């Protein structure tokens, strides 16, 4: 049938034969008390607050773990159930030490709300005054075990959703406790990624983000806006909470998607920490070791005066940010690429972008999409990490890797000259020596398409024949492998093709493309390429006498890029913050809107666009970015010719299905 | 006495700070072939944050001098 | 010695690698040959079976037969 119907509280509800009673109740509107239930986690059955009874049967059934069967009458509210639930809440309060007066979650705690809805004004039990540890060793997260209901939703979030299995239960019985690795404090645990997925999963105020205590209460917010995390390419959906013009809490929407709502340390620490920064708010001038306030006319006049006297002598450049939206990039490109005919328009991440694209183009000319969705790592069997460190570039990808290798029985092998970014999950660390190992790798995978020689192709790879032999032996025994190619490999557009060829040489196909899943550092990769990113590297080579640098000062920049900016003899930055690395190397420091103040679409690598919503409206009146672009177009003798956005063109089309072709273009 | 001042290779002053706040700005990189370390400005790393010290770097970072016959030659050095 | 137990428990986890189970017998045999489960033993068991440290400490402290400190 797959279409059943029940009667909850007299109200007839519809559902499917596979769900539980709590799911059928939540599906329409119906309310049932829950404390250990979390959408996105397998039902646990610990609080026993969701108890429910049928007519005739005097037994009590947990609505969250008992399946729904057509024809049953469900009763959620009566004297017996109210009494039992109040007794459970009173046990929870009398067992542990609940001090609502100074709890950080003292207005948005599930236990406190369940206690107030059941009219709890006494505990009726002797109030065991036991000493529980308060763990504040980690500067960011606090675990106050005086407030634990032992719902285990923290142990289920760090195991099935995150992968960093840092939490579990200590000694059984009433002495149950949530511990870190080997009973250590959270700060001594090495298997923690500081993602805060546990803080979002905890219903009580045991796990708490420390720096936003007493402010990040969802009950005393002013507005809730959902948008996307701009920091990395994964683009996790968020649930920003705003209070008095400040982001107090970032929660992960998407408890239905494979990410599970876990955001990275950046997504839920930097974004609320960004709204309380120094906010340039007025054009500055260096004046020598100490900035000075200036009007817009003065700052723009001096900036354009130094910009003209350098553009005539071929020496000028622009370093834009790929965390910018498609409209800002379109305007920048309209000024620099289609109005000034400039040639030095690189991006802070232009090298990774140009490398990935020039390594994947050997496959665009034959009609194959040379990558797949990042969430297929869970369905794989052998994950090969090629010059990647996802814990610093794409934490949700690292979470997929950990979940697959620790709970879905996958094998991990490293193929990089690095620190083996997963020291304890890899079983084959293949460290390549530098030089020209790209042709070596491509000839090595050539044998896997034909014979499936090796010694000759395993000399610059710095592997004795045996090492490369069993590398190939494990690569051939895998039915659905996957490769993770990092941004280091983009130091040469050859190694990207080498990885994409190792992908075809082992039949790593998916219905969306190959098993390559590149780790892009920004989200507007295709947008930046089509608009701003240059074709040849020029930073650190051209001395440069003038430089425009638009940097949304959110993610750090490579030391080399900043050293090239420091030697440019004039830099005009249009950052919104007064952070250290940009106020150190800057001459004007014009103000610009922050990421939580403008809207955009973020044309991505895999095709169709995302959408960033404006969370907090702009405070002051900076009044434009087109203004600066015209005062640079004027004072220089050009027209801007305002264009509209270029459409998403799906650069890598899936024309023909999974018909591999080794590309001898080395 | 005075404050520590680092000048970019083209004249701009980059992180003029107070001497006691040096652990926030200077770090030493160690190389296997020398008992000598390599100090560098931390915000630019190694080997990009490395700078020069000495008479040349002093006269380049300082803006003026306080003695007559040395100023009369500091001008000729600056030009 | 803390270095003796490393290899000594390596030789006890050897017959169990890649066999989908049998962790409480490993802990039982490390208890039989040491009288208690030290932190080094648990760390090496976790590193060899590639089972998280939280899991091995949770199952080691679940049963009353085991002991995390040297016994009298
Ligand atoms: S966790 Fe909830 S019930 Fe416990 S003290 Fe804090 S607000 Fe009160
Ligand atoms: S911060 Fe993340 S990794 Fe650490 S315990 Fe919490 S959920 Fe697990
Ligand atoms: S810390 Fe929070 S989520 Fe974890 S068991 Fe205790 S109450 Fe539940
Ligand atoms: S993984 Fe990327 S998209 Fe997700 S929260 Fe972190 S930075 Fe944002
Ligand atoms: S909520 Fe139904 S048993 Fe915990």
């Amino acid at each position: 049938m797959k279409e059943i119907t029940l009667t909850i509280d007299g109200k007839v509800c519809k559902g499917v034969q596979g769900d539980t009673i709590l799911d059928v109740a939540n599906k329409n509107d119906v309310y049932i008390p829950t404390l250990c239930y979390q959408k996105g986690l397998t039902p646990i059955g610990a609080c026993r607050m969701c108890v429910v009874q049928l007519e005739g049967n005097p037994k009590m059934l947990p609505s969250c773990t008992t399946p729904a069967q057509d024809g049953m009458v469900v009763v959620t509210k009566n004297e017996k159930l109210k009494d039992y639930r109040r007794q459970i809440l009173e046990l929870l309060f009398a067992g542990r030490n609940h001090f609502c007066m100074y709890c950080s979650q003292s207005g948005d705690c599930e236990l406190q709300r369940l206690a107030i809805e059941h009219e709890m004004d006494s505990v009726r039990f002797p109030y065991l005054y036991e000493d529980f540890e308060v763990d504040a060793t980690d500067p960011n997260l606090m675990m106050d075990h005086n407030r634990c209901v032992l719902c285990q939703r923290c142990i289920r979030t760090c195991s099935e959703i995150v992968g960093a299995h840092t939490l579990d239960l200590e000694r059984r019985g009433w002495q149950a406790k949530v511990i870190a690795d080997l009973g250590k404090r959270l700060r001594e645990s090495d298997t923690c990624v500081n993602c805060g997925a546990c803080a979002q999963s905890c219903p009580t105020g045991t796990i708490t983000i420390r720096e936003f205590a007493y402010r990040g209460r969802r009950s005393e917010c002013d507005a809730v806006v959902e948008s996307v995390c701009p920091l990395c390419a994964v683009g996790c959906k968020i649930k920003t909470y705003v209070r008095t013009g400040s982001i107090v809490r970032v929660e992960g929407t998407g408890v239905e998607e494979p990410d599970g709502g876990q955001l990275c340390h950046m997504g839920r620490w930097w974004l609320p920490e960004s709204t309380e920064r120094e906010r340039v708010t007025v054009p500055l001038i260096r004046e020598g070791a100490s900035y000075r306030e200036a009007t817009w006319e003065e700052a723009l006049a001096l900036a354009s005066a130094e910009f003209k006297k350098a553009y005539d002598q071929e020496k000028a450049g622009a370093i834009l940010s790929s965390l910018c939206t498609d409209e800002e990039l379109t305007l920048f490109s309209a000024l620099f690429r289609n109005a000034l005919k400039m040639k030095h328009i690189d991006t802070f991440d232009g090298d990774i972008i140009r490398g990935f694209f020039k390594g994947f183009m050997p496959f665009r000319e034959q009609g194959v999409r040379p990558f797949t969705a990042a969430h297929h790592i869970l369905d794989s069997d052998l994950i090969i990490t090629m010059f990647a460190d996802p814990q610093k570039e794409a934490p949700v990808v690292a979470s997929y890797i950990r979940v697959a290798c620790l709970h879905r029985n996958a094998k991990l092998m490293n193929l990089s000259y690095g620190p083996s970014p997963f020291p304890g999950l890899v079983d084959l660390d293949i460290r390549l020596p530098e030089g020209q190992a790209v042709p070596k790798a491509l000839s090595n995978l050539a044998e896997i398409i034909g014979k499936i020689s090796i010694e000759e192709s395993a000399r610059a790879m710095g592997l004795d024949p045996k090492i490369a032999e069993e590398v190939a032996l494990m690569l051939i025994s895998a039915r659905r492998p996957i490769f993770i190619i990092g941004g280091r490999a983009t130091k040469s557009h050859e190694l990207v093709t080498a990885a994409c060829n190792l992908a075809v040489a082992s039949k790593a196909f998916f219905e969306d493309g190959l098993g390559v899943v590149p780790l892009l550092v920004s989200a507007n990769s295709l947008g930046a390429r089509n608009t701003v990113v240059s074709e040849n590297p020029w930073l650190g080579r051209e001395r440069r006498d003038f430089l425009y640098v638009f940097s949304t000062a959110m993610v750090p920049e490579e030391e080399e890029i900043l050293a090239a900016i420091s030697a440019t003899r004039f830099v005009v930055v249009q950052t919104p913050f007064k952070v250290r690395p940009l106020v150190n190397l800057a001459d004007i420091l014009l103000p610009a809107p922050a990421w939580y103040e403008r809207s955009g679409h973020f044309c991505t690598i895999e095709g169709e666009r995302r959408k960033l919503n404006t969370i907090v409206p702009p405070k002051g009146e900076i009044k434009s970015l087109h203004y600066v672009m015209d005062e640079f177009a004027k004072k220089l003798g050009v027209k801007l010719e305002r264009p509209e956005v270029s459409p998403c063109e799906e650069i890598f089309k899936s024309q023909l299905r999974a018909s591999e072709a080794r590309i001898v273009t080395l | 006495d005075g404050e520590v001042r680092i000048k970019a290779p083209r004249g701009r002053i980059l992180d003029q700070f107070d001497p006691k706040d040096y652990l926030d700005h200077i770090g030493e990189h160690v190389e296997p072939w020398s008992y000598l370390k390599f100090p560098f400005y931390k915000a630019l790393g190694f080997p990009h944050g490395s700078y020069r010290v000495g008479p040349l770097a002093r006269l380049n970072a300082a803006d003026a001098v306080s003695t007559p016959e040395a100023s009369k030659e500091f001008a000729l050095y600056k030009e | 010695s803390t270095v003796d137990v490393v290899e000594k428990v390596k030789e006890i986890v050897a017959p169990w690698k890649g066999k989908q189970g049998g962790l409480i017998p490993i802990l039982q045999e490390v208890q039989r040959e040491l009288g208690y489960l030290p932190e080094e033993a648990l760390l090496t068991i976790s590193r060899e079976l590639k089972m998280p440290k939280a899991e091995v400490y949770g199952v080691a402290t679940f049963y009353a037969q085991f002991h995390l400190k040297p016994r009298g």
